[PDB]
């Protein structure tokens, strides 16, 4: 997801 | 941790240095809106603000110390009650009146222009005039929207951190209203009061999060990947 | 009005007073569940116990000093959220299941019967958990439910925001909270903790009876199972 | 109204 990688 | 050994100061410190900026939309005021052209500027911004809101969870403090399944599930549970708590806080000292951006600044009536959306401005103005009526505090509202981010997915789970982390927030308020000279009761009476209206939050973010899928499937305009994601995480 | 007279003490007597019985599902516990005999039993105990909960709003001290449009209106706001916290209320010695009635004692696996209601199973399941966890006292319940029939709704009455009064009554069920609290020991800075534990609660109570709106909703509109009229009025409210 | 009438009753 998007949101995973937006928070890494 | 770190967030446990905060101070009161110290956390309303920490949690307006987080706090994300204010976007603006491209509206174009020499044109009048659309049911599209609306639903696109609102959700354009909204796209833009979640980026930012990203940056801001990962600053509220405990955040970071959680997996990020677990930052991930309550950014999903979470994300359009923050926006719209956001917006309330934005529009308190504008009655009758929605600033979703400083250039886009809607009236009640502006609501209609979208199918189904005049119902869910009426629920923002009547919050928004709630904490006008409160007086509501910029301190205040900081800690109510690291309370909504921490607490609106943890039933749906780790849980002890957040917790303890809540307790502290919790702290914090009670600080608050005991530095603006509130008495034991008036504290407790305020910060029910406060509470009751994350209740009403909640409300609005589930009929917003339905209306948003009825524009969605209705195909008014496009939702970005991200939208589409956060969207597709309520269903 | 008297209810704003009242002490802490007989705030609580008259909540606990109040109280409507625990009715019976008629469930026949010799014949097989489908997903339609299921939520007809649901429905049917919700419809009955609609009629013990208007009886109850009439006791809560000063609900009837509001008008009886008033009335209505926070009664069609908050049904579903009463019925759920009465229901995590009573599954709480209940761990996995969810007690209906005391002959419909539910698991998720028999949640599964019904298409969508075991993920609404989970959130109650979820929420007597943590009822269990914090330990919460019967008077601390009976509390948290006058709320949510004053609260749910207060922030509707529109189209400008209006009721000081029901917030006058919402700031006594405060001060009993808190003296429930202190007179079971609860440390001052425990007190504030635990009224905020209490109250978010609220919030995930509100979650969950949108959800289960429309969930009920959606078994209507599937003609899965026949409402009774109240019961289509109360649900057309939403 | 049923409602209405209950809560008149
Ligand atoms: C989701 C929503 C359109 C966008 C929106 C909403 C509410 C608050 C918002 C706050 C923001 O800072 C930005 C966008 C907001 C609307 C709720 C329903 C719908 C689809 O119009
Ligand atoms: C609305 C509901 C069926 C009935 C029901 C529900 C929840 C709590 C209830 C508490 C009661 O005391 C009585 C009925 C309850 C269900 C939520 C979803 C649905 C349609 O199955």
């Amino acid at each position: 997801k998007i949101l995973h990688r937006l928070l890494q | 941790s770190l967030a446990l050994s905060l101070t009161a100061d110290q956390m309303v410190s920490a949690l307006l240095d987080a706090e994300p900026p204010i976007l603006y939309s491209e509206y174009d005021p020499t044109r009048p809106f659309s049911e599209a052209s609306m639903m696109g500027l609102l959700t354009n911004l909204a796209d833009r603000e979640l980026v930012h809101m990203i940056n801001w969870a990962k600053r509220v403090p405990g955040f970071v110390d959680l997996t990020l399944h677990d930052q991930v599930h309550l950014l999903e549970c979470a994300w359009l009650e923050i926006l719209m708590i956001g917006l309330v806080w934005r529009s308190m000292e504008h009655p009758g009146k929605l600033l979703f951006a400083p250039n886009l600044l809607l009236d009640r009536n502006q609501g209609k222009c979208v199918e189904g959306m005049v119902e869910i401005f009426d629920m923002l103005l009547a919050t928004s005039s709630r904490f006008r009526m409160m007086n509501l505090q910029g301190e205040e509202f900081v800690c109510l929207k690291s309370i909504i981010l921490l607490n609106s997915g943890v039933y749906t789970f780790e849980k002890d951190h957040i917790h303890r982390v809540l307790d502290k927030i919790t702290d914090t308020l009670i600080h608050l209203m005991a530095k603006a000279g509130l008495t034991l009761q008036q504290q407790h009476q305020r910060l029910a009061q406060l509470l009751l209206i994350l209740s009403h939050i909640r409300h609005m973010s589930n009929k917003g999060m339905e209306h948003l899928y009825s524009m969605k499937c209705k195909n008014v305009v496009p939702l970005s990947d991200l939208l589409l994601e956060m969207l597709d995480a309520h269903r």
